[PDB]
């Protein structure tokens, strides 16, 4: 929030969840003032990647601590 | 273009545009040996399908000077600018944050319309705007002594009157309509136009229009209707 | 919304708009619930979440969710 | 540019789309002057009212209304009469403002 | 109200309320000269428009307080309290997660019956709520001493019988049909109300009705009939 | 309060929403006694069976079914007979709780 | 299974099945004292309830396999497998990521639709598929002298023909049709089939069926008409 | 298995579910041996045409178009004729590969 916040070092082979919005930010993202092309609702084409909820049961993440708040680099 | 109306032996011609064609469907038919082709055209059919717009959109900006910018998209596929009346709420109101637009253009056109309640319309390649509550410059008489068909029909809100098709007949103006009939009736005399209907033939079927109107207050403002949430 | 006039002559829109809000109704989206249980490989909670969608006019309660991918954010 | 038709009517009525705008036109016969009038509504809205159509200049010049030019030509320059402007000796003409600005360069 | 019947010369009186109408739209019309009022009214559509209601509600609670909950705000609209006979899977459920309400009434009204099974429904301001398999006291016979006209015509499930208007046949109750052709059809006799149709006039066309019921097992449920997910 | 009407007929069905319950009530005249008697079912269930139609009482008291008191007038104190409660001569009525309370508290 | 055609006193037996049908819904009917079964049936109709599949799907796996696979679901239900002539872009398309399969096979069967626009159908109880602007194998001759009733009737794309029903006509194939009409028309004699309507009677209303087909260009492909995003 | 109808015509086409494959056949006569002839088309693509319609042996082996066997029987053995094939004195049997392994194991 306001780049005060934390961050997770992303390298290509992660796993990610895409979200899309309910309308695209052509312009908004390319030029700030908020608005994109024509007038649509939620294309493919919206998505946005969260680093939470990508990864797969089957491939699992060792050492989950459990009891105390951990913060992982590895 | 389809051009109806009335060529007398003596008077002139009363011939006018009631429906700009864009075809939609065409397809020949046998009754006996004939052929007859029947058509349906396109209104705005280039708009609805082909109109898409490009548009980030500031903080501040007025509220219509971006209609002029959907109707540039709009202008883009053939369509002309009609009259625009917005309600006195919208031609005041400025703006806190920023405007997507990507997508359909008749789309959100529509969430416009829901957004504040305004109608907008495509009439033969021109697109108006009015008021829900309101209606635009220019009348129409209709009485027996000026081509009225039966009784002047009596709705919850305004009439529905038949008549001769006679070309001046357009959505969202008014109609002065006099009767035997809505005297005792207790019914107006002016209505606003929303529906429009041309059914005709050259050889039988006598040239026939209904209009549809809802009714003008003493306030200058239309009967709406009760909208339903 | 059901009805904008009347009883029996309903329009043609209002029983298609009718349809349309059933099918928007179906749709699930976000709502808050409580954590039942945490599986040992702590990737999968069991959840009951607060909310109950409306049922014969009444609380009826849904079930509770099972294997739900717990997702940190890593 | 377009040629716009009028009927043989003391007081006649259309509509046309010039510049994409939807104009009204209402053309009236003033028999003590022997002269036909034009009013111009744009969109509803009366922007001139009882103006006096003249052969070969440009009647909406004054006003600014973007609409390009309306004009009256005739063959020798005559006036337009009752008679003589239903019959096509006098004909009226609409003028888009690119197409001025071509045959000014031209 | 709509009340309907029959006054026949000696006898007495039949007309009872087929009915209650909140008018849905108007409209004169004009055949030769006559004048001809098309109305058309409404059923609970008070409650299927302005119903709103507000509702936190707690674990624990049993499955049938919130129909009188949801009663109240559909009372409020002047709605009043049918027969209730829930499934007996419901009667006796509780709860483990608390029970969102914010929106419209009749649309989770409607999820609700999606969600168990279970019909409601409105007959003249009156809210009833029966089972899928079930119905409600209330037998009304159909025979051709008693009515009858053609067929007790067969169906998949049960039955479609036309008959004489006369006032008792409600949706949601019990209609017993006798005639010489359903004994070789082997059809039964007991068949729940489903469909109610009221068409008729009076000079010409008759006072008639159509019911359109699903036959009852011998298990005293009805045939639904297979429900697609 | 409401006054509820009574055919000529020896037994007679209706229904009418009484404290926005569905109410069927069901008179047949008993001709060894002459007296009219009622059924009441509450929307579908029987719930009040074979009682006698008498004046100056309220009917539904014993029972707290929660729709207010049906009683029967008429003018000298006359009891309700074959002849005379179709005629007009002894009246049904309905009285809501709500009714009974301000009358009684007037 | 509804079996109709042409039993002349000399030539032979021209019956074959237009239709084999899973019991929709029936139902009686008096018009007098007749009864009149009135009978709707199913097309794949237990495919469009009952079946759903079961689907892991890995990377670089071909572009038909798992038509295949879903055939074997739709198969589970008793669906037969016709003709599946894919678009040439589809026979030779890979992959790059996983393709999820949970739900409604015909939902997803219709998103598969627009997702390259190919056709696919069930006749019969047999599936097959075609690509948007192609069409499958087989020919059918159309004459005045070989059974054609009225003009061939033109479109905008192809053209709309009545003839006797007589069983080949199958939707997904050719028609070659003939006429003094046509020539003059300039319209060509191959089309694709897409659709077919069979109404007839045994007594007095003859066998009709009437079959509208897309033209097929002279690149051997049919004329698509505009699809609209 | 099944049994495949021959109509009385010296031409013929049906199509038929064998194996859950549209398979189209056509007979047909060749008067100058006397003999008749089929060819079959798998969902619209002829796959065999031309072959002749023998008694006792399967008529598709040859191909494996996994469609299952067709084939032709006569009480006596005699050969598929003009006339003795319409009339039922030779039929023409599709059975399923596993009822073809069901036989042979038993």
């Amino acid at each position: 929030m306001g780049g005060v916040g934390v961050t997770v070092p992303v390298k290509p082979g992660q796993n990610v969840t895409l979200r899309p919005q309910m309308r695209s930010m052509d312009n908004y993202h390319v030029e700030g003032d908020g608005s994109a092309s024509d007038s649509r609702s939620f294309s493919l084409s919206d998505m946005e990647a969260h680093i939470a909820g990508g990864e797969s049961l089957k491939d699992v993440i060792p050492n989950l601590d459990s009891e105390n708040v951990h913060v992982r680099a590895n | 273009m389809l051009e109806v109306g009335y060529t007398p032996p003596g008077g002139g011609n009363n011939i006018g545009i009631i429906a700009k064609g864009k075809i939609r469907d065409y397809q020949h038919d046998r009754e006996g040996g004939d052929i007859i082709s029947t058509v349906s055209c396109g209104d705005g059919d280039k708009a609805y399908r082909r109109a898409t717009i490009s548009k980030t959109i500031p903080k501040g900006t007025p509220l219509t000077e971006v209609v002029d910018e959907i109707h540039k998209e709009m202008k883009k596929e053939g369509i002309a600018k009609g009259e625009w009346s917005f309600p006195d709420k919208v031609k005041n109101t400025q703006l806190k944050r920023p405007y997507s637009m990507c997508g359909s253009c008749t789309r959100e056109l529509d969430t416009l319309g829901r957004s504040h309640g305004f109608y907008w319309n495509i009439q033969n390649e021109t697109m108006e705007i009015i008021p829900g509550n309101g209606h635009l410059p220019g009348s129409l008489l209709i009485t027996p002594d000026t081509g009225l068909i039966g009784t002047p029909t009596i709705t919850d809100n305004g009439i529905k009157v038949k008549a001769l098709i006679n070309p001046e007949a357009r959505p969202n103006r008014m109609m002065k309509v006099k009767s035997q009939v809505l005297k005792m009736n207790r019914k107006g005399e002016d209505y606003r136009i929303s529906e429009v209907s041309f059914n005709g033939d050259n050889q039988e079927g006598d040239w026939i229009m209904t209009l549809t109107g809802e009714a003008i207050g003493g306030d200058k403002k239309v009967d709406e209707g009760k909208k339903a949430k | 919304m059901t009805g904008y006039l009347g009883k029996t002559t309903n329009q043609d829109r209002d029983v298609v708009s009718a349809v349309a809000q059933s099918e928007r109704e179906s749709v699930w989206g976000e709502m808050p619930g409580r954590v039942v249980s945490v599986s040992a490989d702590g990737r999968t909670v069991t959840v009951q979440p607060l909310y109950k969608p409306k049922f014969n006019g009444v609380p009826t309660d849904m079930p509770v969710l099972q294997e739900v991918p717990l997702r940190q954010a890593l | 540019m377009i040629e716009l038709e009028v009927l043989d009517e003391s007081k006649q009525k259309f509509s046309v789309i010039l510049n994409d705008r939807r104009v009204t036109i209402e053309l009236w016969y003033n028999t003590t002057n022997d002269r036909w009038s034009f009013s111009l509504a744009l969109d509803g809205d009366n922007v001139v009212t009882g103006r006096r159509l003249v052969t070969g200049v440009d009647l909406l010049a004054p006003f600014g209304l973007g609409i390009g030019a309306l004009f009256l030509l005739s063959e020798n320059g005559e006036p337009p009469t009752r008679a003589n402007l239903p019959l096509g000796l006098v004909k009226l003409y609409h003028a888009t403002q690119e197409e001025i600005d071509a045959a000014i360069s031209a």
